[PDB]
């Protein structure tokens, strides 16, 4: 029933600048002694969330003193004076004052660092699928920065268009890279019509684009 | 030590039901109550209940009375959470919590809901070669093809090796069926000498598989 609303819902912050996720409520205040029962939550990829600040501002065991909390009644914040790359995740704002138990939507902190380009690697088909009739061309872009890329494939000089499948990892925490991988996905008869088989990549930390190739 | 281990992901029919564990550990189980909370893609974290696991006296969401029941097994320091009548919007990931400084939380259970069939993975070889080698650098991983549900753990020489993996995050497919990639970053002088394998783990379909990845 208490809502609480999230105001960025989505905030990139490039490392060593200051980032901010505010909360919006329906006056969090026990009459007991006056204690507001505001908690911030940080679930890192991989991870099930875990408790940063308790009671509005009141750091949990463990937690770095950049992170700060404030706020009163009905508006709350949670700044991080300077955001570190172990920051990347999804921050959730949730109050205990009055059951039930509610929490915002959530807040995704990205973080911006300095422009890598990826490193591209092509993977034929398996033999073991090629025996159960399906031919799969896989695409590796490895440890880039931005999130930003694009995988053109390429069969015997033909554009490819919506037979391929991207998928990027989560923000690294270690490093703040991505890693992308492009399937592009055929039948053992499609497959075998054709010869030259090409994944094309364009990035920003690319003056060209990088082209990676094979034959049958 | 001070741990929460939930039981394993669920594919559930509609009208079914559901019922999720969570063993404790590293402290007394009846000392401190339970709090399960569930996120349903792309919604809030939503409080479904709270269990007193010392006396075994509860308290539930509107939403979540007469559909959940919280009970026990305080010789197995399991507390459990049982959801019938499941529904579409019951898809989501399910969290135990331990009461006292919000931690810890349990590594959470997807619980999918759906009328669709159980499919186990096909796992395939993404083999190193010439074309996927950079700088004495070979990149290499599995294929995880074909399956129903979500999740899919996956891991490399039985998570002895985690420097240079990137599991990809799922893909569906045309015919509503997941794909994933796992890839690792190795020396190329590794190849021949060490043993890469990929340990394929889906529990909903209940398949176990460790693939070995070999240069051709």
């Amino acid at each position: 029933e208490i809502v609480l609303t999230q105001s960025p819902l989505s905030l990139p912050v490039t490392l060593g600048q200051p980032a901010s996720i505010s909360c919006r409520s329906s006056q969090d205040l026990v009459y007991r002694d006056g204690i507001t029962y505001l908690n911030w939550f940080q679930q890192r990829p991989g991870q099930s969330p875990r408790r940063l600040i308790y009671k509005v501002s009141n750091r949990d065991s463990g937690v770095p003193d950049r992170f700060s909390g404030s706020g009163s009644g009905t508006d709350f914040t949670l700044r991080i004076s300077r955001v570190e790359a172990e920051d990347i995740g999804v921050y959730y704002c949730m109050q205990g004052t009055h059951w039930p138990i509610t929490f915002g939507q959530g807040t995704r902190l990205e973080i911006k660092r300095t422009v890598a380009a990826p490193s591209v690697f092509i993977f034929p088909p398996s033999d073991e699928q090629l025996k159960s009739g399906t031919a799969s061309v896989v695409c590796l872009l490895n440890n880039f920065y931005p999130r930003e890329a694009k995988v053109q494939w390429k069969v015997d000089n033909a554009l490819q268009s919506g037979n391929s499948q991207e998928s990027v990892t989560e923000q690294d925490s270690k490093d703040s890279t991505y890693s992308l991988s492009s399937t592009l996905t055929l039948s053992k008869a499609d497959y075998e019509k054709h010869k030259v088989y090409a994944c094309e990549v364009t990035h920003q930390g690319l003056s060209s684009p990088v082209t990676k190739s094979f034959n049958r | 030590q001070v741990q929460l281990v939930q039981s394993g992901a669920e594919v559930k029919k509609p009208g079914a039901s559901v019922k999720v564990s969570c063993k404790a550990s590293g402290y007394i189980f009846t000392s401190h109550p339970i709090h399960w909370v569930r996120q349903a893609p792309g919604q809030r974290p939503e409080w479904m209940g709270w269990i007193n696991a010392g006396n075994g006296n509860t308290k539930y969401s509107q939403k979540f009375q007469d559909r959940v029941n919280l009970t026990r097994d305080t010789s197995a320091s399991t507390v459990f959470m049982e959801l019938i009548n499941l529904r579409f919007e019951d898809t989501a990931i399910y969290y135990c919590i331990r009461e006292t400084k919000f931690d810890p939380w349990g590594q959470g259970t997807l619980v999918t809901v759906s009328s669709a069939s159980t499919k186990g993975p096909s796992v395939f070889p993404l083999a190193p070669s010439s074309k996927s080698t950079s700088g004495g650098t070979a990149a290499l991983g599995c294929l995880v093809k074909d399956y129903f549900p979500e999740p899919v753990t996956v891991s490399w020489n039985s998570g002895a090796l985690t420097s240079g993996v990137h599991t990809f995050p799922a893909v569906l497919q045309s015919s509503g069926l997941y794909s994933l990639s796992s890839v690792v970053t190795v020396p190329s002088s590794s190849l021949g000498t060490q043993t890469y394998i990929c340990n394929v783990n889906h529990k909903p379909s209940n398949t176990k598989v460790d693939k070995r990845v070999e240069p051709k």
